[PDB]
């Protein structure tokens, strides 16, 4: 794993890529939730065992945003926070800086915000795009009060805790829940994560709407690219992934409401979210002698 | 089968308990709102079997007595054995009590003189709605016109009240007699005591039909 | 009067069009002004708010404009007769038209709001039409259709507008909407009769191209086409109407009984009759049909962000009571993205890859047998490059057609290049497209080469099916006689290349001799003349169809569902075997015949087949398989694949699966699947590469061409059995709380606690209750986890939920309403141990002397004002306790004084809301409570 | 639960080597497992009783730490049943195993219950010992 450091006009974001190699083929570009880095989202999915015959082949580069990283000193008092939208504009950089011509994105929550703005500035450099509970629309007026309303009442950790995990397993799971507790509130910087966490909530809204057949060849919004939308069965996000189903061209994406399944997919269904994500990139000329799973099991 | 026996009757327990709960927040001499009865009706006494219409034949018993047995069960307490443990209040003041123990006035039978069903002048009462309170204004006087002859606390608070009667005597003379006599009664001479409305006829006046059956 | 009987030449003299591209956009626009949309078809409706008058009228809604007209005519005859008249049946009147009037206001709303959407659905899927304009095939919007342009049409098409047949490859069209024939009829173009209606050049109107293509100019439109120039019970609503008729019935007995007994308690004529119409239209569920269409409406917008199109709102119930899903591999179960993984041209596993630099693995064009397959593979493709995207890499590409045929087309690119220049060396000469049928294309070209014998045959399609005609190999080069010891290899090659679910395609050619067919020799697609037998193999393709990446999950979904998924799939037992294998339709565990009868080593005849509860059945099979046959299939087997299996047996598929009582939801996208998707419960189309008949005989159309979607839609119907009764149950909650307060008033002889202006009042607010308890509902975490509901078994309306309903949330409500009356009735003075043989005296208007339990005394229109302040508030308690407990209901689960109110209401609520929970009845009632 | 102390891959070691007279039961679990999500009330019961100063109760997630994976011989990979794994630290080493490692690598399979638990790693003994040593300490 390689560490970087990129000056970046809105701040530096630090990614690391792991697999160094490259050339004319796409790396897997990730951007974590809140209340998290690449290490609490993305760590224990690429370790996952059926997950490493996919990275022989690809590179991994994990990115963080500005400032929610391990080790990172607090910023200034009031600083401007970049917006989602200059989030967005930080990763054109980060691929020129580490000489990548093209990606395969997983973001989960506000990174698949993220990812998904970036890929509607700039399509030619996204191939595919693994979206994990995206919601592509604004906070709007009743949850903009609540959220207003909890601020204060409630502390940041639960704030973020009930955002990721839904109300069965934030009382069965103990494990899942004890363990995130402590990445939230130990591994982060309470300063900048707050800071991030105001910034994802006045996210404006993405313009995308689904291709009408025909009459709405006018000029179209919508991203151009293999996306896979991923929402578990018992997640507080999955009527913003359903709204995020629609205002897409129903040619090139996917849902996948995975069952059995909760806030962080890529944490408590690993194996589930592995095949799906190989038969993704399968679909797009990858991999194409990897066997398919259920078969070389028996 | 039976499974709403235990359901419904325990159901109400609840709602006997709510309405034990409301029972013992309340007083037992003073409503807590009395918005509604804000000015005392008249009433006549005794209550006919039709809409107020007196109806007795002269040359029979039974005829008058309907009313008769009613006059004296209700004229009762007034007499004068039963109404000689009772201060005798000053006559036309306003008396009025502060005292733990309350007690009422002295009101004698002897007032309603003369019940002439038999002579042909019959007797009924002319009664005043009680209310809590709600002092009298002005000269209290119920007008009766159709000859016409004219002559509080709480229940547990003003116990022994005796309330002023009103006795009306409509002779039936020989020259008119079997006639449908309409008597107007209303209260005169007060402010406080409302004697006029739409709807509520019955709000300061009553209006009776006595008849005697020649 | 048509243009049948006009020249090649003076088509382009009247309509001014060159009939090889047609008229350009140029003046294809200014066509489209001057005329108009192509399809305008315009029908008459409503005028708006003449509905409005059907609304404010009818059903139960005009038994309140007779009693307020028999008011106001008992109004006119009191102020005639008596001099200052009571302003109270006036009043009655103008209360009782309000109502209707707000009632109407409610079910107009309600019914607009379903409206809107169900007219949204009729726009995510238009009808599509293929103009060539500008010399170039685009596919604009039917109702671009121009007068003179050219459109083809291929099989399984909806004719656009009426076209002149200027060219026809076998082309036959079902004209049943003119005639009431069936049999598709040949078009030509050619002059054959006559009649324009009988004539082989015209193509009317809406009329479906079931097989073949052609191509023609367009006549008339809009409304001078000949079409447009002339011009059923479901369970659930018929428990639902069953339901409303009964329910009708109590009504009408309770509002009948109540008049009587009012009418023995010295009621008024006019006050006992509008009591009586009080009841009866306070006690019918009206709006329960409305609420119904509601939810459904509601959840079928649901899954349509899920790709999940229905064409009826019965299609939305039938979604949900699925037992049986018969699916197609290709497309559906898998991404029909297909990509090379090896190769096979010699008798080895030949790996392929990406990346063309450094030849991608480590293989090149140095074998002849591999030229001679990519030439092969290269001419037999119909799909071409799109012109765009060139400095976009090969495989990152756009190619129309087939989607073997576009990896194909991008191997050869990638491995050789310039496939157009390649075939534009060897120009066809006879083309024979691929068919469901056939299971095979094959093509005839020119040969540039040095010894060629002047004739090039060019074939692919099943690889099995391909074998059996060929009788000579290509090895390194050299032609060589085929024999067993190359018959196990190829086998051999099939099953590991094919074990993988990998799909194969046989390609093979033969040397067509010049001394039997010459330069000029006759080549015609009917009666072929060329040697299909004893052809030269010149090897297989094995490439990449992965499985789409929701599906597996899907499949899981459905096993945990009790549905049963079966794969109808054309491909060869042993792909398709891998495939189901690959997406979990043949779960661990269960095992074929052949699969057991491997594991321990005996003749798969010495097998019974009791121990293997999967099997791959071959579509050879199942042609001569009984009826009796199939049966022993279907249900001796809980993992069934159909593979060499025609479009044309999913009909027999489908029979024997409905022979068991399932609900079966059939997949197609063709012309011969339409009689399949036609006789299954739930027909489910293609929306992104399906034909425009089976979008016409699919009761469903998938937008994304995904199985999962299907079980999305299924998943999404299961929620409206459990809705549907959420409203069931609240439209009756109310009725309790407006009929106890007269029984309790003749039992207990107490003052009236609610009177018949406040009974039509309560039902007023209440009305919608069950329709903003459909907007805001949930979904259960175990809706996939049951058995398939039984729809001649499973009753929406039972006595557990009329019971309940009644007496067990309207008891509690009326006595909620009972305990405001009371209050009232207390702080005025009257105490309930007196409240009890009252109403002889507190009713009678000559006792104006009735004692309160104070000491007081009221007049009769003192005691009613208090009345019909009691009756308000019951009124208004009952109306914002009910809304209150729809919030708390749905936030909390899946003041002066004023204790009397609401508050106990909510608090009743409180206690059985809490001490049912410790019932638990198991055949649950906690779910309401 | 203020009990059970859930440890990092640098943490586990300082606190395995910080006493070596304490003895700690550390479960060793993945958040994809569903067996690891059975066992745990049941730890957090367990944790609830025997919690003395001698005896310590710990956690560890292997399926993200995967250096305590490879240290502590535990498999992560999903074939091997080897999720849940209790190790007993008897003086910072490993005294007993559930589920217990053949010879060949193959874990035996063994039901993770309550009953089970204090049986086979003699928790009322650990506690007695534990809570009778600790008064010495405070002496
Ligand atoms: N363009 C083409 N030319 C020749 N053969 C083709 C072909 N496309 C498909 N085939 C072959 O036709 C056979 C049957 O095809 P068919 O259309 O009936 O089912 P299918 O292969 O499309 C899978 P499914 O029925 O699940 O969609 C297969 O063996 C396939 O390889
Ligand atoms: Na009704
Ligand atoms: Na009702």
């Amino acid at each position: 794993c390689q560490e970087h450091d990129i000056e970046t006009t809105h701040g530096v974001v630090h990614v690391t890529i792991r697999g160094l190699p490259k050339g004319n083929r796409p790396v897997i570009l990730t951007y974590h939730d809140i209340g998290l880095n690449h290490k609490s989202c993305f760590n224990a999915f690429f370790n996952f065992e059926d997950m490493q015959e996919i990275t022989q082949h690809f590179a991994v580069c994990h990115v963080d945003a500005p400032g929610q990283q391990e080790g990172a000193p607090s910023f200034p008092t009031g600083y401007q926070y970049p917006t989602m939208d200059e989030l967005a504009e930080m990763l054109p950089p980060v691929l020129t800086h580490l000489s990548l011509k093209s990606i395969i994105g997983i973001g989960v929550g506000a990174g698949a915000y993220i990812l998904s703005r970036f890929a509607l500035n700039h399509p030619e450099l996204v191939e595919g795009l693994v979206l994990i509970n995206v919601d592509p629309c604004a906070k709007g007026w009743i949850d903009w009060a609540a959220s207003k309303l909890s601020g204060l009442t409630t502390n940041v950790v639960d704030i973020i805790l009930a955002h990721h995990f839904g109300q069965e397993e934030l009382q069965a799971n103990l494990d899942l829940i004890q363990t995130y507790r402590m990445h939230i509130a130990q591994d982060i910087n309470q300063d900048n994560l707050q800071l991030f966490l105001n910034s994802y909530n006045g996210r404006r809204d993405l313009e995308i709407e689904r291709p009408i057949l025909g009459q709405n060849d006018n000029k179209s919004k919508t991203l151009k690219c293999s996306t896979l939308l991923v929402v578990g069965d018992n997640s507080p996000a999955v009527e913003a992934v359903v709204e995020c189903n629609s205002r897409l061209n129903p040619i090139n994406t996917t849902l996948l409401k995975m069952a059995d399944c909760g806030g962080l997919p890529q944490v408590v269904q690993p194996g589930k979210l592995t095949e799906a994500f190989k038969y993704f990139l399968q679909g797009m000329g990858y991999i194409p002698s990897a066997s398919m799973t259920r078969l070389a099991r028996s | 089968l039976l499974f709403y026996l235990v359901f419904y009757g325990f159901l109400a327990a609840l709602f006997s308990f709510t309405m034990w709960v409301m029972l013992q927040t309340l007083n037992d001499e003073v409503p807590k709102y009395r918005d509604q009865i804000p000015s005392p009706g008249l009433m006549v006494f005794p209550k006919p079997v039709t809409a107020l219409e007196y109806t007795f034949s002269r040359s029979d018993p039974t005829s008058y007595a309907g009313y008769i047995e009613d006059l004296k069960k209700f004229l009762k307490p007034y007499t004068l054995e039963e109404q000689k443990n009772l201060t005798v209040c000053p006559d036309g003041a306003l008396f009025e009590q502060k005292g733990p123990v309350y007690v009422a006035c002295q009101f004698p039978i002897s007032l309603l003189q003369a019940f002439g069903y038999s002579q042909g002048n019959p007797c009924i009462l002319v009664k005043m709605n009680r209310i809590i309170g709600l002092k009298p204004e002005g000269v209290p006087r119920i007008d009766c016109v159709s000859n016409v002859a004219v002559y509080y606390y709480g229940k547990k608070l003003h116990v022994g009240y005796l309330q002023p009667l009103v006795a009306v005597q409509v002779s039936f003379a020989p020259n008119n007699t079997g006639k449908e006599v309409t008597v107007e009664c209303k209260i005169d001479g007060s402010a406080n005591l409302k004697s006029q409305d739409d709807r509520d006829k019955f709000l300061g006046r009553v209006m009776f039909k006595i008849t005697a059956r020649a | 009067m048509d243009d049948h009987k006009l020249s090649l030449d003076e088509l382009h003299r009247k309509y001014g069009t060159d009939l090889s591209r047609g008229l350009t956009s140029a003046r294809a626009a200014e066509i489209l002004a001057r005329d108009g949309p192509n399809a305008l078809t315009p029908p008459p409706t409503t005028p708006e708010w003449i509905k409005f008058c059907r609304q404010l009228f009818g059903g139960f809604s005009m038994l309140l404009w007779i009693g307020a007209i028999l008011c106001f005519l008992a109004y006119s005859i009191q102020a005639a007769t008596e001099e200052e008249p009571q302003n109270d049946n006036l009043y009655l009147g103008v209360v009782l038209s309000a109502v209707v009037i707000i009632t109407g206001c409610f079910s107009y709303y309600q019914e607009a709001k379903s409206s809107k959407i169900m007219e949204s659905f009729k726009n995510m899927v238009p009808q599509q039409a293929l103009v060539i304009r500008n010399g170039e095939k685009m596919s604009i919007n039917a109702e671009e259709v121009v007068v003179g342009d050219l459109v083809e049409v291929k099989g399984g098409d909806r004719i656009p507008a009426d076209l002149r047949i200027i060219s026809a490859n076998g082309c036959k069209v079902d004209n049943s909407s003119l005639t009431g024939e069936s049999e598709p009829q040949t078009r030509s173009p050619d002059f054959t009769n006559e009649n324009p209606l009988e004539t082989r050049n015209i193509a009317f109107f809406s009329t479906n191209c079931v097989e073949g293509t052609a191509r023609g100019i367009v006549v008339y439109t809009g409304d001078r086409t000949v079409m447009g120039r002339i011009a059923g019970q479901t369970p659930i609503a018929a428990e639902i109407e069953h339901f409303i008729h009964i329910i009708t019935g109590v009504a009408v007995f309770l509002g009948v009984s109540f008049f009587i007994l009012s009418l023995i308690l010295e009621y008024t004529w006019l006050e006992a009759v509008i009591f009586l119409i009080g009841i009866i239209v306070a006690n019918v569920p009206e709006g329960l049909l409305a609420t119904v269409t509601v939810c459904l409406t509601l959840t079928a917008k649901r899954m349509a962000r899920k790709n999940c199109l229905v064409k009826n709102l019965e299609a939305v119930e039938t979604l949900g009571s699925t037992s049986t899903i018969c699916s197609d591999k290709t497309g559906t179960l898998t991404q029909n993205r297909m990509t090379v993984a090896h190769m096979w041209f010699d008798n080895q596993i030949h790996e392929a890859d990406t990346t063309e630099n450094q030849s991608g693995v480590s293989f090149d064009k140095t074998s002849a047998t591999w030229l001679a397959l990519s030439r092969i593979a290269g001419l037999c493709n119909r799909a071409v490059f799109q012109a765009n995207q060139e400095n976009l890499p090969i495989l990152k590409r756009a190619v129309a057609g087939d989607a073997s045929e576009s990896a194909l087309l991008k191997c050869i690119e990638l491995c050789c290049g310039s496939v157009k220049e390649m075939r534009e060396r060897y120009a066809k000469i006879v083309e024979i497209p691929f068919n469901s049928t056939n299971k095979y294309q094959l093509s005839i070209h020119k040969n540039p080469n040095t010894s060629e014998p002047q004739h090039l045959l060019v074939m692919k399609g099943a690889p099995e099916r391909i074998l059996d005609r060929c009788s000579s190999i290509l090895l390194h080069g050299k032609e060589q006689p085929l024999d067993e010891e190359l018959k196990d290899a190829f086998q051999n090659a099939y099953l590991e290349l094919g074990g993988l679910g990998e799909r194969v395609l046989g390609f093979c050619h033969l040397f067509l001799p010049d001394e039997q067919f010459p330069e000029g020799f006759q080549f015609d697609t009917d009666d072929v003349n060329f040697p299909i037998d004893n052809l030269c193999f010149v090897g297989l393709i094995s490439m990449i169809d992965p499985p789409r990446a929701a599906v597996p999950d899907a499949v899981g979904k459905c096993r945990s569902a009790g549905i049963k998924v079966i794969m109808v799939t054309g491909d060869h037992p042993i792909t398709a075997k891998a495939i189901a294998k690959g997406v979990g339709i043949i779960s661990e565990g269960n095992e074929t015949v052949e699969d057991i009868a491997a594991r321990l080593n005996i003749p798969v005849s010495q097998v019974n087949p009791r121990d293997a509860k999967a099997c791959v059945v071959h579509g050879s099979d199942l042609k001569d398989m009984t009826s009796e046959q199939l049966d022993d299939i279907l249900k001796y087997h809980t993992e069934i694949v159909f593979a060499r299996t025609s479009p044309q047996q999913k009909l027999i598929i489908v029979e024997g699966c409905q022979r068991q009582g399932a609900i079966v939801a059939v997949t197609g996208d063709g012309v011969n699947d339409s009689p399949a998707l036609k006789k299954a419960d739930i027909g489910v189309a293609m929306g992104i590469a399906g034909s425009d008949v089976s979008k016409q005989a699919a009761d469903m159309i998938l937008l994304d061409d995904n199985f999962a979607s299907i079980v999305t839609g299924v998943e999404e119907g299961r929620l409206i059995f459990d809705n549907l009764k959420k409203s069931i149950a609240y439209t009756l909650t109310s009725n309790i709380p407006e009929i106890t307060p007269f029984l309790i008033f003749i039992i207990a002889n107490i003052p009236l606690p609610l009177g018949t202006v406040t009974i039509l009042c309560i039902d007023l607010g209440t009305d919608m209750v069950p329709a903003i308890s459909l907007a805001y509902e949930q979904a259960e975490s175990d809706i996939m986890k049951r058995q398939p509901r039984n729809p001649k078994t499973d009753k929406l309306v039972n006595e557990r939920l009329i019971s309940m309903a009644y007496g067990q949330i309207g008891m509690i409500q009326a006595l909620g309403g009972f305990f405001t009356y009371f209050v009232i009735l207390a702080e005025n003075g009257f105490l309930p141990i007196h409240l009890l043989g009252l109403r002889v005296d507190w009713d009678d208007r000559w006792i104006n002397d009735v004692e309160d339990s104070y000491g007081q005394q009221w007049t009769y229109e003192q005691r009613k004002i208090v009345e019909f302040t009691c009756h308000t508030a019951f009124f208004v308690s009952i109306v914002v306790v009910q809304w209150a407990d729809l919030v708390i209901c749905k936030t909390r689960r899946n003041p002066t004084w004023w204790f009397c109110a609401f508050p106990y209401s909510l608090l009743i609520f409180v206690y059985d809301k809490v001490r049912k929970l410790i019932i638990r009845r198991r055949p649950e009632k906690e779910t309401y409570y | 639960p203020e009990y059970i102390k859930y440890f990092n891959d640098k943490t586990i070691d300082e606190e395995l080597e910080r006493d070596k007279r304490v003895t700690w039961i550390v479960e060793f679990f993945a958040n994809w497992s569903n067996d690891c999500q059975s066992f745990a009330p049941i730890y957090a019961d367990l944790s609830l009783k025997y919690n003395c100063t001698g005896l310590n109760f710990g956690k560890v997630d292997v399926g993200r730490y995967t250096d305590v994976s490879t240290r502590y011989k535990v498999s992560t990979s999903p074939l091997t049943k080897q999720l849940p794994t209790l190790i007993l630290f008897q003086g910072g080493k490993e005294a007993m195993r559930r589920p217990q490692i053949d010879k060949k690598g193959r874990a035996v399979s063994w039901t993770f219950s309550e009953e089970n638990v204090i049986r086979e790693f003699n928790l009322n003994e650990l506690y007695q010992r534990a809570k009778k040593l600790s008064k010495a300490g405070d002496n």
